[PDB]
RNA sequence: UGAACAGCCUCUAGUUGAUAGAAUAAUGUAGAUAAGGGAAGUCGGCAAAAUAGAUCCGUAACUUCGGGAUAAGGAUUGGC
RNA sequence: UCUUAAGGUAGCCAAAUGCCUCGUCAUCUAAUUAGUGACGCGCAUGAAUGGAUUAACGAGAUUCCCACUGUCCCUAUCUAC
RNA sequence: CAGUCAAGCGUUCAUAGCGACAUUGCUUUUUGAUUCUUCGAUGUCGGCUCUUCCUAUCAUACCGAAGCAGAAUUCGGUAAGCGUUGGAUUGUUCACCCACUAAUAGGGAACGUGAGCUGGGUUUAGACCGUCGUGAGACAGGUUAGUUUUACCCUACUGAUGAAUGUUACCGCAAUAGUAAUUGAACUUAGUACGAGAGGAACAGUUCAUUCGGAUAAUUGGUUUUUGCGGCUGUCUGAUCA
RNA sequence: GGGCGUGUGGCGUAGUCGAGCGCGCUCCCUUGCAUGGGAGAGGUCUCCGGUUCGAUUCCGGACUCGUCCGCCA
C-alpha cells in the first residue's frame, strides 16, 4: 500500500480513508477528512490554521 | 509488414501497445491473436512485456518510450515499476514523471534522435526527457493539434502526420525533425494516426480496417521493405 | 454504454439523471450537453435513468452552434463531480460534469479534450483516451 | 380494473412474520450433512460480534481488471474464546421426526454455565446438578448404561457446549449453552470423543481454518415499532396528502372484503433471526499472541484491537475470526458460526487470501494513527509528557 | 440598536395564570437540514428556496413624455 | 340579375366568440391536443349590443427563459408538542 | 376472440404462411336492450399509491414447423415462475410522438381503490362571449372563480402480552403455513460453422452489469440539543473575567 | 378509429373498352391607352395485378386527398 499526505494539513492518509478531489486545472488534492476538505472549500490558508504541519513549519513550533 | 491486429475488437493498436526498437509493451488483457502478432513478428530477440500502467489497460497513451529510456506517469504503482525494471533490459532507464498532463504517450511524440512535445509542458519535464531519453526536444503543434503523440506516428526512417495538416507545417516539421513526413490516414480514415498504429525500424502494427493504400503509405514512409 | 464498450465497467455511483446539463469538453463548438437518455439503463417505475462516468448517453446541444442544436446525438461522460468509490477505496470527484460528442460506435466528433478525464472512461473508450490530455 | 403500471412487489414474503425472535441466540435449523469417513469434528461454533474494520489485500482474479492489484475490504471481527464441552445428547429418528432420548452431562459444571439455569442467582442455594454429580463418583453404574444406550440407538449425536463469557469484556457473567452436531466417524466414535472431551475446551482453529466459506446465524438489531415506509420500503405519498404521507394508500380492493396478508403494514422492525451464507474467513487469530494485527508485509507488532478499543465492546484478548463483509446482529451479540452446507467452487470460494495491512485506527472518530508509538512520533512531545 | 410608536433586549409597573408526573414507538401538527442532479414531480413551480438594508456605477423595448425604473446588471459594507 | 327594409362597411380572428378541429403554414422542444406569429366562404366576428389600438396599473387567466430549491430521482435525520 | 369447409393467392403447389362465398361457437375488458335491487342517498371522471388474480404469452426457459443455408423473421405447443419503463402535449381514459430496453402484452377485483390522497374535469349558486328567444332564460358550445366532514366500536390485517396443562428452569423436535431471485452486456469460441458473395451464429469458459430481496455501518456522504469547541450581532449583568 | 367518394399535360378540365380542349410559354407573323393570328412542346390517365383482343374506361388491392360519425363523469 501507499500512505499519502494531506494536501491541506499534511496528515498521513491510510488506504480507504478520506477523499480525493481533482480540480479543473488538473491538480489532485487529497483530504484526510471532511474537516480539512471543508476548510479547503472555504478557501482558508493553511499557513494561518494553527494545527497544520505547514503552520508549525512556518512558526518553528516543534522543529 | 504493417500487421493487421485488433485488441479484442479495437483497431487502435497504439493505444494498447508501445513499440520501440529495443522492447515492446502490451496490455495484460489481450487476446491470443494480439499477443501472437508481436511474438511472431518481433521474435525472441526483442522482449515483450505484458504491463499495466496506473491500473489502466491503455499503456501507449500513458507512456512515452525510447531505446535508451522509458517514461511513466506518477500514478504508476511500485509493483508495476518493479515488474518493468525486472522485465526490461539493463540498458533502458525507467523514471517516473511528476507532471500535470500525465499522459505521456499523448503528450510526447518521440524517436531515437529528436522529439516533439506538447507546447505547455513544464521545464523540469523537458529537461527530464532530454536527460533520460537523451533526445533533443521541440515544443510544436501539428497544424494546431497539441496532442502530437496521438496525431503523429514517428520513427527513424520517416513519419506519418495528421491528414488535415498545412503543407507549410509539413516542410517546417520535416526540416525540424530531419525526416520525411507524409499526411495520411489509418484504420479506414481515422485521424488519430499515432493512436492508430505503432512502428519501429523494421515493424509496423496497425488495425485490421486499415486499407491497402493506407498500408502502402505506411510501408513507403517507414521504409519497412 | 452498450455496443462500443471495450470491456466491462464496475458500478460507479450514478450522478447525472435525465435532464442534467453538463459541460461539453471537446472542441466541436458545442457548449453544453443536455442528457435525455442513458444507454443500457434498466426499467423501474418513477425512477429516472441516471448516468455515471464512462457511460454513453443520448444528448442534445442546448447552447452552442446551430448545426449542432435541435438534434439528438450520442455523448460520453468524462467528468462526474459526484463522488464515487474505486476498488482501491479512494472516494474521488471532479468539480464539474463534462462529456464529449460521439457517434454510436464511440469515436469522437471532436479532436481534443480540455481538462481531465477519468480512467474508468479512458479504459472503456479508446478514442477518448486517444484525444484526452490528462487521464486521472 | 388492472394496475396501470407494473412494478415489483415491495418486500420478501418468505421472511414472514416480521416478529421478534423467540430468543437472543438464533437457532441452527440445519447442520452440514454427515459422512462417516472424516474424523470427529464439530459443525459450528459460538462467538460474540465485536465490530468491523478494513483490510488491504492483493486481489487474485485471473481475468478481472483489478487482477494482481490492491483492494480495501470491510471485515467484521467475532471474538471467540475456547468453548467448553459439557454434555452430549443423542437423537433417535421416528416417523414423527428426530427425538432426543437421553442427555449425559459432564461432572464438574462451572458457575458461568450453571448460571444459565437460574433467573435469580444471587438468592439461591446453588443446588443444580448436585444429585447428578452424586450419580457420578461411583465406578460407572448410572453412566455408561446411558452412554451405551446412545451407542445402541441415537442415529444423531449432538454435543452440549457453552461459551466462556468471563473471558470477554461483556458484563453478563452467564454463559450461552448450545447443541453442536458432530460430523465424523461412527456413533460410538462420536460419543467416545464427547466422553473424552467432557470438562475440556475446544479452540476455534480446531473447527475453522483460513479461506473457508462459512455461515453466520444471529438475531438482527432491533428497531421497535416501525412505519410501513421504512419497514417495507414503499413509496412516500406526495406532500399535499391529508392525514399523513408515510403510509400505503390502498390496502386492498373492495373484494375480497378483508385486508390481505400480503399488504405491507406497520409493526416490529428488526430483532429477527437470520442466516447469512457464504462469508469467507480471512484470519483465524490467536489470542495468546502479540502482532495479531500484523501481516507479513506490515510487520509491526500490534494487536487486532483498535486505538481506544472497539467502540461499545472493548478488547480482543481471546482468539477471533476475521470474516469478510457484514454479518447479521450488532456488537456484543452471541452469533453462531456454521460450516457450509455445500461445497462451493465458484472461482471465488477457492481464492487463497493473504492480507497486506489491517486497520487499527480509532473507530470513535476520524483516527489518524494506527499505534500510539506512531501518534507520538508524528506529534512530537506534548505538555502532559515531560 | 435602528430611518422608524418595525423586530430584538432592558428600566418603572404588572404577572409567573393555561391539569400534572414518567418515558421518547409508529402515524401526525409545527419548525428545520440535506451529497449529485435541478421541475425530470404536478392540471399547474402548489409548497419551499433564492433576492432583500444602505452607498457608488449602470439601466432596454415601449410610451398618453408624466413613466417604465429598485428595470435588467455589477461593486462595496467590520474593528481600530 | 332575382329577392329584401338593407344586404356585414372600416376593422378583427380557430380570439374568453370556429362545430368540423388536435384547422393549415412557420416558430418554440429530443418529442408540444399547450404558447406565439400568420391565413380566412367566419357552424355562429364586427362597429356606444360599441369596433380596433393602447402606456401605466392587477392577491385576474395563459406560455416560455434565467436564478433557485427534497416538487421529484429517493429518501434520511433532528427539535418541540 | 376462436373454429369447420376449401374456390383461390403463394413461380410451380388448397392448407409454409394466408384464405373468398358459407357456417359453428366462445367472452363480458365495447356499446346496446331490459328495469330485478337501491331515490328516510351504496360518494359520481381521471391520476397517484398498493396488493392479488386471469391468460386470449410482449420478453425470459425448453421445444415442434417453415417458401428454416447463416443472420434476421414467421406460425405453433407446455407455460402466468418472473418482468413489462423515462418523457413533451392534453383534466382526460384513449391517442400521438421522443427515447431507453429482453420487452415496453392484454385484462379483472362494486367500470378495485375519495372516513387513502388530489380536485385538473364534470356537476350548484358569481361572471364573459357566440348562437337561439320579444322576454324571463336555454345551450354533452367555449371561458374563468368556486368549504372534499367523523373511526376511540366489531371484524379483518400488522405487530405485542397472556390464565389453565404439579411448580420452575434449560436444551430441543417439526405438524402446518409462507418462500425468491431476475435479466442483460463484453471477451473468447470466431470472422469459425453456413454461404456464390454480401454477410455471419451457437454450446462450454471468464469478467461485469440491470431489476429485486436480506442485512450491516470499517470507509465516504447526509443529519446535530453532544447546545462539544470556536467565532459573530443586538441588549443586560458598572468594566474585566464569566 | 371506422364509413363514403376522389386522383388527366406546367395549371384547369372532357371522358359510353377502340386522351380533346382552354390557360402557361416555344417559335414566327403582326400592334400609341400592346394586341391579335398561325403552326408548337406538354400525359407512363395515382400505382400495382387479373379479364379482354385492348382497359382512362372492367375488377381486386395499395397510396393519396376530401367529406361524415365517434371518450368520461
Ligand atoms: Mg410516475
Ligand atoms: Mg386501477
Ligand atoms: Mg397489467
Ligand atoms: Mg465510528
Amino acid at each position: 500500500m501507499k500512505v499519502e499526505i494531506d494536501s491541506f494539513s499534511g496528515a498521513k492518509i491510510y488506504p480507504g480513508r478520506g477523499t480525493l478531489f481533482v480540480r479543473g486545472d488538473s491538480k489532485i488534492f487529497r483530504f484526510q477528512n471532511s474537516k480539512s476538505a471543508s476548510l479547503f472549500k472555504q478557501r482558508k490558508n493553511p499557513r494561518r490554521i494553527a494545527w497544520t504541519v505547514l503552520f508549525r513549519k512556518h512558526h518553528k513550533k516543534g522543529i | 509488414m504493417a500487421t493487421r491486429t485488433q485488441f479484442e475488437n479495437s483497431n487502435e493498436i497504439g493505444v494498447f501497445s508501445k513499440l520501440t526498437n529495443t522492447y515492446c509493451l502490451v496490455a495484460v488483457g489481450g487476446s491470443e491473436n494480439f499477443y501472437s502478432a508481436f511474438e511472431a513478428e518481433l521474435g525472441d530477440a526483442i522482449p515483450i512485456v505484458h504491463t499495466t500502467i496506473a491500473g489502466t489497460r491503455i499503456i501507449g497513451r500513458m507512456t512515452a518510450g525510447n531505446r535508451r529510456g522509458l517514461l511513466v506517469p506518477t500514478q504508476t504503482t511500485d509493483q508495476e515499476l518493479q515488474h518493468l525494471r525486472n522485465s526490461l533490459p539493463d540498458s533502458v532507464k525507467i523514471q517516473r514523471v511528476e507532471e500535470r498532463l500525465s499522459a505521456l504517450g499523448n503528450v510526447i511524440c518521440c524517436n531515437d534522435y529528436v522529439a516533439l512535445v506538447h507546447p505547455d509542458i513544464d521545464r523540469e519535464t523537458e529537461e527530464l526527457i532530454s536527460d533520460v531519453l537523451g533526445v533533443e526536444v521541440f515544443r510544436q503543434t501539428i497544424s494546431g493539434n497539441i496532442l502530437v503523440g496521438s496525431y503523429c506516428s514517428l520513427s527513424n526512417q520517416g513519419g506519418l502526420v495528421h491528414p488535415q495538416t498545412s503543407v507549410q507545417d509539413q516542410e517546417e516539421l520535416s526540416s525540424l525533425l530531419q525526416v520525411p513526413l507524409v499526411a495520411g490516414t489509418v484504420n479506414r480514415g481515422s485521424s488519430v494516426v499515432g493512436a492508430g498504429m505503432v512502428v519501429n525500424d523494421y515493424l509496423a502494427v496497425t488495425g485490421l480496417d486499415t486499407t491497402a493504400p493506407e498500408l502502402s503509405v505506411i510501408e513507403s514512409i517507414f521504409r519497412l521493405q | 454504454s452498450g455496443n462500443g464498450a471495450q470491456g466491462t465497467k464496475f458500478r460507479i455511483s450514478l450522478g447525472l439523471p435525465v435532464g442534467a446539463i453538463m459541460n461539453c469538453a471537446d472542441n466541436s463548438g458545442a457548449r453544453n450537453l443536455y442528457i435525455i437518455a442513458v444507454k443500457g439503463s434498466g426499467s423501474r417505475l418513477n425512477r429516472l435513468p441516471a448516468a455515471s462516468l464512462g457511460d454513453m448517453v443520448m444528448a442534445t446541444v442546448k447552447k452552442g452552434k446551430p448545426e449542432l442544436r435541435k438534434k439528438v446525438m450520442p455523448a460520453i461522460v468524462v467528468r462526474q463531480a459526484k463522488s464515487w468509490r474505486r476498488r482501491d477505496g479512494v472516494f474521488l470527484y471532479f468539480e464539474d460534469n463534462a462529456g464529449v460528442i460521439a457517434n454510436p460506435k464511440g469515436e469522437m466528433k471532436g479532436s481534443a479534450i480540455t481538462g481531465p478525464v477519468g480512467k474508468e472512461c479512458a479504459d472503456l473508450w479508446p478514442r477518448v483516451a486517444s484525444n484526452s490530455g490528462v487521464v486521472v | 380494473s388492472h394496475r396501470k403500471y407494473e412494478a415489483p412487489r415491495h418486500g420478501h414474503l418468505g421472511f414472514l412474520p416480521r416478529k421478534r425472535a423467540a430468543s437472543i441466540r438464533a437457532r441452527v435449523k440445519a447442520f452440514p450433512k454427515d459422512d462417516r469417513s472424516k474424523p470427529v469434528a464439530l459443525t459450528s461454533f459460538l462467538g460474540y460480534k465485536a465490530g468491523m474494520t478494513t483490510i488491504v489485500r492483493d486481489l487474485d482474479r485471473p481475468g478481472s481488471k483489478f487482477h494482481k492489484r490492491e483492494v480495501v475490504e470491510a471485515v467484521t471481527v467475532v471474538d471467540t474464546p475456547p468453548v467448553v464441552v459439557v454434555g452430549v445428547v443423542g437423537y433417535v429418528e421416528t416417523p414423527r421426526g428426530l427425538r432426543s432420548l437421553t442427555t449425559v452431562w459432564a461432572e464438574h459444571l462451572s458457575d458461568e454455565v450453571k448460571r444459565r439455569f437460574y433467573k435469580n442467582w444471587y438468592k439461591s442455594k446453588k443446588k443444580a446438578f448436585t444429585k447428578y454429580s452424586a450419580k457420578y463418583a461411583q465406578d460407572g453404574a448410572g453412566i455408561e448404561r446411558e452412554l451405551a444406550r446412545i451407542k445402541k440407538y441415537a442415529s444423531v449425536v449432538r454435543v452440549l457446549v457453552h461459551t466462556q463469557i468471563r473471558k470477554t469484556p461483556l458484563a453478563q457473567k452467564k454463559a450461552h449453552l448450545a447443541e453442536i452436531q458432530l460430523n465424523g466417524g461412527s456413533i460410538s466414535e462420536k460419543v467416545d470423543w464427547a466422553r473424552e472431551h467432557f470438562e475440556k475446551t475446544v479452540a476455534v482453529d480446531s473447527v475453522f481454518e483460513q479461506n473457508e466459506m462459512i455461515d453466520a446465524i444471529a438475531v438482527t438489531k432491533g428497531h421497535g415499532f416501525e412505519g410501513v415506509t421504512h419497514r417495507w420500503g414503499t413509496k412516500k405519498l406526495p406532500r399535499k396528502t391529508h392525514r399523513g404521507l408515510r403510509k400505503v394508500a390502498c390496502i386492498g380492493a373492495w373484494h375480497p372484503a378483508h385486508v390481505m396478508w400480503s399488504v405491507a403494514r406497520a409493526g416490529q422492525r428488526g430483532y429477527h433471526s437470520r442466516t447469512s451464507i457464504n462469508h469467507k474467513i480471512y484470519r483465524v487469530g490467536k489470542g495468546d499472541d502479540e502482532a495479531n494485527g500484523a501481516t507479513s508485509f506490515d510487520r509491526t507488532k500490534k494487536t487486532i484491537t483498535p486505538m481506544g478499543g472497539f467502540v461499545h465492546y472493548g478488547e480482543i484478548k481471546n482468539d477471533f475470526i476475521m470474516v469478510k463483509g457484514c454479518i447479521p446482529g450488532n456488537r456484543k451479540r452471541i452469533v453462531t458460526l456454521r460450516k457450509s452446507l455445500y461445497t462451493n467452487t465458484s472461482r471465488k470460494a477457492l481464492e487463497e487470501v493473504s492480507l497486506k495491512w489491517i486497520d487499527t485506527a480509532s473507530k470513535f472518530g476520524k483516527g489518524r494513527f494506527q499505534t500510539p508509538a506512531e501518534k507520538h512520533a508524528f506529534m512530537g512531545t506534548l505538555k502532559k509528557d515531560l
